[PDB]
């Protein structure tokens, strides 16, 4: 009786992934910004190859396997870092990457301060909550299935099949080692309003890179090939309302 | 697809 589906999630679970930026010169905002977005160009191929290996992807339409991937790799990425800064650094600052931890100066530097208090508030939320190393795998995964666009995707009913068994593991990973049912339903609602609390956050960082690409060339910072093509296709599809994340609650 | 690049990344095996 062994977790076939956790051990999945734990043995493609992607490794540490550095930036390349240089702390050895004085912190500026087109410097700290060129870093994130060369990370997240690097991040985004990880989270390819992590969601191929994940268990039912490579059954959804080839189509709509590039649409999750382009309008959830926000969402994904901000959770991850969530998790990073609670395990390494008690949530004391925000551990984008090894070569790259966020305290109070670069947040303010960086002229998101204020989406990256949230980003902070998230991670203290897995130390307020006990979230279990496991239940990080299975929120994570069931992320990726947690925005689409409102006219559907090419294959609606497969997707759909995908997401509800991924909500299921994570209801046994709650179920089990737990007698009390209250205690079950206590920590499913927890769990799934943790879950929600994301997508205000994507969303806003969504709006600000948005910004950032149009205005470019003005303040000196650089957008890898993917992300730039994925900001002016993808993400504006999302802040138009065409694309629309999926929440537990209302 | 559109994204020539993401589209290679899923079709190339790794
Ligand atoms: C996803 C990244 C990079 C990977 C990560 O750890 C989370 C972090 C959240 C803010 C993103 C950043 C990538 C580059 C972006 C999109 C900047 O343009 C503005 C917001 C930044």
């Amino acid at each position: 009786c062994q977790p076939i589906f956790l051990n999945v999630l734990e043995a493609i679970e992607p490794g540490v992934v550095c930036a390349g930026h240089d702390n050895n010169q004085p912190d500026s905002f087109a410097a700290l910004l060129s870093s994130l977005n060369e990370l997240g160009e690097r991040q985004l191929v990880h989270v390819v190859k992590w969601a191929k290996a994940l268990p039912g992807f490579r059954n959804l339409h080839v189509d709509d396997q590039m649409a999750v991937i382009q309008y959830s790799w926000m969402g994904l990425m901000v959770f991850a870092m969530g998790w990073r800064s609670f395990t390494n650094v008690n949530s004391r600052m925000l551990y984008f990457a090894p070569d790259l931890v966020f305290n109070e100066y670069r947040m303010h530097k960086s002229r998101m301060y204020s989406q990256c208090v949230r980003m902070r508030h998230l991670s203290q939320e897995f130390g307020w909550l006990q979230i279990t190393p496991q239940e990080f795998l299975c929120m994570k995964a069931l992320l990726l299935f947690s925005i689409i666009p409102v006219d559907g995707l090419k294959n609606q009913k497969f997707f759909d099949e995908l997401r509800m068994n991924y909500i299921k593991e994570l209801d046994r990973i709650i179920a089990c080692k737990r007698k009390n049912p209250t205690s079950c339903s206590r920590r499913f609602y927890q769990l799934t309003k943790l879950l929600d609390s994301v997508q205000p956050i994507a969303r806003e960082l969504h709006q600000f890179t948005f910004d950032l690409l149009i205005k470019s060339h003005m303040v000196s910072v650089d957008f890898p090939e993917m992300m730039a093509e994925i900001i002016s296709v993808q993400v504006p599809k999302i802040l138009s309302g065409k694309v629309k994340p999926i929440y537990f609650h209302t | 697809k559109e994204n020539a690049l993401l589209r290679y990344l899923l079709d190339k095996d790794d």
